[PDB]
DNA sequence: TCCGCGGCCGCCCTGGAGAATCCCGGTGCCGAGGCCGCTCAATTGGTCGTAGACAGCTCTAGCACCGCTTAAACGCACGTACGCGCTGTCCCCCGCG
DNA sequence: CGCGGGGGACAGCGCGTACGTGCGTTTAAGCGGTGCTAGAGCTGTCTACGACCAATTGAGCGGCCTCGGCACCGGGATTCTCCAGGGCGGCCGCGGA
């Protein structure tokens, strides 16, 4: 987040995005909520609503079902 | 033919550019290292701020381009153009120091 | 930080410096001749901000310290805290 | 001695070329100044004082001149020797990778 | 940090004249005197003329946030300058009758 390309690259005068990566963390979803507002800013940045509060099978059965649109 | 340009040709524009410019002319960080190495002899373990660094170069270029400047018009008045020691000299010595 | 740093000032520095005055060639011992000049310059304006300091009962030397330390030089026209 | 001509051919003028110009816009960004609180010493009033020029003597030396007596200036004539002109030398840092 | 080199720093010697030094003879100041009077100046004075806190007060500020401007290249002939042929400053030399 505190990174200047974060800031650098979010505001180019450009229609469409493309991000390419090898594998996603699992856990710290800090840097999962960045790639989201990476692809297009329109997220909240509290995170730890959908999850991050309370138990790892359903953490990470309702992460993967909060990003299967993209 | 390369364009090479004779030596004094490229100052012209060069000197349009840099006068109207008004940026810094030195390595920022060697300054302060300078600074640092010099406060420690008069008072070691300075906690320095952000400030209190930016005012002393800019003092010390500001007196040191108008001592060139003079120097430039000692120079002149030796009846030549380029700079030298003895140039230097007698500039600082006119000027009182 | 603290050994050797008088070469901040570096030879390019002093002949960018120099491009200022209005000269074409800058010879090679004028380098390190006005590097001396300005080491003379910054100690005896520093000498006169620590010992300011030390009278204000202040470990951290303030810009305005050397503000007044350049005061009794004997101009003082505009700048930061002036 | 005329001068025909031929040569050393290389230099300002001309044409070609290299990098920048400082605005027209794009995109993105940037802290002045008025506005809910405020605060706080300013602005008159009354008292306090006090000293600092209005006279007034005062006092003391400025000054312009009258009348001698020199002192460097001034012109001139020659000396000479060193800045300057002219020219030659070398040099080492600027432009560029 | 490195190298080509070329305009520029630095010197050798002639010019000659430009001060510099040695001749007389001044123009105006220094000194002795002076007779005054004209400016510089503190004392009775007394008044007006400055300072400071009560009731108010306004006025500029303490803090945020919009937005018409900052920064400079897409966009680029001309400016700025540099470098290769042409006609030429002509220069000059040498030789039949």
């Amino acid at each position: 987040f505190r990174s200047t390309r974060w800031q650098a690259l979010l505001n180019f005068n450009t229609q469409r995005r493309l991000l390419l990566t090898g594998t996603p963390l699992q856990n710290n979803l800090a840097e999962l909520w960045s790639l989201l507002y990476f692809l297009m800013p329109q997220t909240v940045i509290d995170g730890k609503k959908v999850s991050g509060f309370a138990e790892t099978k359903k953490t990470v059965a309702k992460l993967h079902q909060v990003l299967r649109p993209y | 033919k390369p364009h090479r340009y004779k030596p004094g040709t490229v100052a012209l524009r060069e000197i349009r550019r840099f006068q109207k410019s008004t940026e810094l002319l030195i390595r920022k960080l060697p300054f302060q290292r300078l600074v640092r190495e010099i406060a420690q002899d008069f008072k070691t373990d300075l906690r320095f701020q952000s400030s209190a660094i930016g005012a002393l170069q800019e003092s010390v270029e500001a007196y040191l381009v108008s001592l060139f400047e003079d120097t430039n018009l000692a120079a002149i008045h030796a009846k030549r153009v380029t700079i030298q020691k003895k140039e230097i000299k007698l500039a600082r010595r006119l000027r009182g120091e | 930080i603290l050994r050797d740093n008088i070469q901040g000032i570096t030879k390019p520095a002093i002949r960018r410096l120099a491009r200022r005055g209005g000269v074409k060639r800058i010879s090679g011992l004028i380098y390190e001749e006005v590097r001396a000049v300005l080491k003379s310059f910054l100690e005896s304006v520093i000498r006169d901000s620590v010992t300011y300091t030390e009278h204000a009962k202040r470990k951290t030397v303030t810009s305005l310290d050397v503000v007044y330390a350049l005061k009794r030089q004997g101009r003082t026209l505009y700048g930061f805290g002036g």
